[PDB]
DNA sequence: CGTGTCAGACAAG
RNA sequence: CUUGUCUGACACG
């Protein structure tokens, strides 16, 4: 049972740079052939895998010169040149050398952009889920970057880190951003017994936390 | 064109067996060898095993014997994998991958068939709209299952500033919202209506 | 020990 | 295309 480490957790380039995508096995990949099976996949987001790299360098049937894969033995790395933003995605490296054949960790390779604010919209609950006994506070956090963002939800002034969900979308092949969307479900009882909502976000492309609110 | 379709989704309670189908057009279904991989949601990889289409003979990997079992129709194209004892540690999506030589590596997968695990029953969703307090809209899809579910505006159209967020679980229940934003000349004057399509329950069409 | 099917590779005529 | 092969897998004897 042969396990194979992906040195590059994630890594942020900007278009036109290349990136080292670097995969180490526990053991020797080397088959008593002299070929190593070592492979390299490409999982676009909301896509099944596509293989790029077969044996530690040959390059599959779609692939243009740009990925080149090198190393042997136990080290292993595979080169994206001159880098696209449809290369977005996580890459792992699969070796088809020993008894269980085993992939890699993953590489979430992040587009390098410029720094972006979120678009905070904000919803009271809808009349119809009013009448259904219940209540729920969306909030929308939309083409920003980095991923690095905090949302907080208050209640009558308080912090209220209780039944929120948050969900996150991959980084736009187009924009390059990401977006989020944070809910506080509430009942209806619980609601009314309140005024003033809000959703914030600390973000790197603002000093002050982008704060949204409505009073109904 | 090389292409390989799989099953559509699976709920199925913990306890019991499935089996999955990998339908295969383009090439010679019994030259190469039929590989499949797991992956849970947010994860990664992991292989299962191959089956030579030729033989049938199976190669499992030992984690897996006693879960899988890997058959086919050979005179219908079809490859079929099948899991017993079903428990929410495999609630994930099993793909099927072509080999591409000696059974060791794969060249083509398929779109890959969503398997659930669990006892919870089939609760349609509820569609609600998102209206303000350019301009953004809404459309909250809330209580579900099983995944999956379909939203798109003006039946597809609309596609530009739109971000459908991956659905969330709570208390095996699902909720999945979608924004749109559109110029300012719009939502007062044209209308953004979604399109919710579960298609295990129901599918509701409102407007804004 | 051998035999068959299957493919992906090769060097040379 | 033909000849001489190399290789991995599975089945079988």
């Amino acid at each position: 049972d042969v396990l194979m480490t992906q040195t590059p957790l994630s890594l942020p380039v900007s278009l036109g740079d290349q990136a080292s995508i670097s995969c180490r096995s526990s053991q020797s990949i080397v088959h008593s052939n002299g070929n190593t099976y070592l492979e390299w996949y490409l999982q676009k987001p909301g896509q099944s895998p596509k293989l790029l790299i077969y044996k530690v360098s040959n390059r599959f049937s779609g692939v243009p010169d740009r990925f080149s894969g090198s190393g042997s033995g136990t080290d292993f790395t595979l080169k994206i040149s001159r880098v696209e933003a449809e290369d977005l995605g996580v890459y792992y490296c699969f070796q088809g050398s020993h008894v269980p054949y085993t992939f890699g960790g993953g590489t979430k390779l992040e587009i390098k952009r410029a720094d972006a604010a979120p678009t905070v919209s904000i919803f009271p609950p809808s009349s119809e889920q009013l009448t259904s006994g219940g209540a729920s506070v969306v909030c929308f956090l939309n083409n920003f970057y980095p991923k690095d963002i905090n949302v907080k939800w208050k209640i009558d002034g308080s912090e209220v880190q209780n039944g929120v969900l948050n969900s996150w979308t991959d980084q736009d092949s187009k924009d390059s951003t990401y977006s989020m969307s944070s809910t506080l479900t509430l009942t209806k009882d619980e609601y009314e017994r309140h005024n003033s909502y809000t959703c914030e976000a600390t973000h790197k492309t603002s000093t002050s936390p982008i704060v949204k609110s409505f009073n109904r | 064109e090389v292409q390989l379709q799989q099953s559509g989704p699976e709920l199925v309670k913990p306890g019991a067996s499935v089996k999955m189908s990998c339908k295969a057009s383009g090439y010679t279904f019994t030259s190469y060898v039929m590989h499949w991989v797991k992956q849970k949601p947010g994860q990664g990889l992991e292989w299962i095993g191959f089956i030579n289409l030729y033989n049938d003979g199976t190669k499992y990997n030992e984690k897996f014997k006693g879960k899988a079992t890997l058959t086919s129709d050979k005179s219908s194209s079809t490859a079929y994998m099948e899991l017993s004892s079903l428990t929410s540690k495999d609630s994930a999506v099993y793909y099927c991958a072509r080999d591409y030589y000696g059974s060791r590596w794969f060249d083509y997968w398929g779109q890959g068939t969503t398997l659930t695990v669990s006892s919870a029953k089939t609760t349609a969703p509820s569609v609600y709209p998102l209206a303000p307090v350019s301009v953004t809209l809404g459309c909250l899809v809330k209580g579900y299952f099983p995944e999956p579910v379909t939203l798109t505006w003006n039946s597809g159209s609309l596609s530009s500033g739109v971000h459908t967020f991956p659905a969330v679980l709570q208390s095996d229940l699902y909720t999945l919202s979608s924004s749109v934003t559109v110029t300012s000349s719009t939502w007062p004057s044209q209308s953004i209506t979604c399109n919710v399509a579960h298609p295990a329950s129901s599918t509701k069409v409102d407007k804004k």
